[PDB]
């Protein structure tokens, strides 16, 4: 029943502000206070703070105060986290979590990056020469993050999707890819299917020997 | 001013065995006047939210499955997995909520299994890509353990150095082993100035090292 849905994605330049949302749904929004919470890129859990989502009062742990409001809209169930002159550092996930039981947002990722939106370019590495490996290289994309299946997500055995490695040119990069028997090539079809959704770029390629 | 901290950092258990998490808080969340423990754990897997596990110390949530327990009191708490399974590979934490929130620093927990030869494949760059002038060339380990593994590149048999970038997947939470990826990126230039394109591979899964090399075209 209880639901804490958020706001999308959004890529920002340092100096800019931004303005996460969360909409609760399923309970009586002004009868448990709502928290925040920050995870940056492959680090810990920290707690940002906490709104009375009765009288509106916001309390700030220590290491966020100054560039951060939080805030809410009654009307809607909604809270909402106001960062003001992004710097690459709050480049991280923003959660939202609801006092009492186990209720948390998907969370927000909110990049800091003067760099622009850019979509990939998808290129098979095709199978050659038991067991046949095949994939897809998913190149010169930003920012994070890219999604890949295998046949509209038919074939999920046996994948195996990479980490982005962020390239010197300040372009990320990651390959997918997926063992089969090598009897299958000739006969059955294989194609990766990719979803970069900042810059729309959508794209089912196919790979064959 | 209540400090969380867990131990150990990460942890590599192996299948059907007891995992154990240690958290200690710098004061008491033991509240006197109810007696609870305002403590919780939570399991945290790639892309997804912390999810719930325990609270008020031991209260397992809903649906979580009987092998998980929670124990301890006053500044001292252990989360308990039995008997580990393969879908229990994930970060943990532990969190105080008697007075504001703090998270512990985590706890990665891997599993530990047999040896595993990883399977060395390459790949040459695509025409398509070479067409805008540069090259890729992908080696891939599928399905070894454990994560140590060594990927060298050799161009013409001379030694690479500072144009290949590796990545690893996640542990697989169906078989417990990793993968790794690992690119050589070349203009198209140098590319053509070489002919047999070579990834060499280093393991325990391996008596000696083993080669996949193909030549350009």
């Amino acid at each position: 029943q209880v639901q804490l849905v958020q706001s999308g994605s959004e890529l920002k330049k340092p100096g800019a502000s931004v303005k996460v949302s969360c909409k609760a749904s399923g309970y009586t929004f002004t009868n448990y206070g709502m928290n925040w919470v920050r995870q940056a890129p492959g680090q810990g859990l920290e707690w940002m703070g906490w709104i009375n989502t009765y009288t509106g009062q916001p309390i700030y742990a220590n290491d966020f105060k100054g560039r951060f409001v939080f805030s809410l809209d009654t009307s809607v169930s909604t809270a909402y986290l106001q960062i003001s002159s992004l710097k690459a550092e709050d480049t991280a996930v923003y959660y939202c979590a609801r006092d009492w039981g186990p209720y948390w947002g998907q969370g927000t990722l909110v990049t800091v990056s003067s760099a622009s939106t850019k979509g990939p370019s998808v290129f098979p590495l095709a199978p050659s020469s038991g067991t046949a490996a095949l994939g897809c290289l998913v190149k010169d994309y930003f920012p994070e993050p890219v999604t890949v299946s295998w046949n509209s997500g038919a074939l999920t055995s046996g994948v195996h999707t990479f980490p982005a490695v962020l390239q010197s040119s300040g372009l990320y990069s990651l390959s997918s890819v997926v063992t089969v028997p090598s009897s299958s090539l000739g006969t059955q079809t294989y194609i990766c299917n990719v979803n970069h959704k900042p810059s729309n770029t959508k794209v089912d390629k196919r790979v064959e020997p | 001013d209540i400090v969380m901290t867990q131990s150990p950092d990460s942890l590599a258990v192996s299948l059907g065995e007891r995992a154990t998490i240690n958290c200690k808080s710098s004061q008491s969340v033991l509240y006197s006047s109810n007696q609870m423990n305002y403590l919780a754990w939570y399991q945290q897997k790639p892309g997804q939210p912390p999810k719930l596990l325990i609270y008020w110390a031991s209260t397992r949530e809903s649906g979580v499955p009987d092998r998980f327990s929670g124990s301890g009191s006053g500044t001292d708490f252990t989360l308990t997995i039995s008997s580990l399974q393969a879908e229990d590979v994930a970060v943990y934490y532990c969190l105080q909520y008697l007075s504001s929130w703090t998270f512990g620093g985590g706890t990665k927990l891997e599993i530990k299994r047999t040896v595993a030869a990883p399977s060395v494949f390459i790949f040459p760059p695509s025409d398509e890509q070479l067409k805008s002038g540069t090259a890729s060339v992908v080696c891939l380990l599928n399905n070894f353990y454990p994560r140590e593994a060594k990927v060298q590149w050799k161009v013409d048999n001379a030694l690479q150095s500072g144009n290949s970038q590796e990545s690893v997947t996640e542990q697989d939470s169906k078989d417990s082993t990793y993968s790794l990826s690992s690119t050589l990126t070349l203009s198209k230039a140098d590319y053509e100035k070489h002919k047999l394109y070579a990834c060499e591979v280093t393991h325990q899964g391996l008596s000696s090292p083993v080669t996949k090399s193909f030549n350009r075209g």
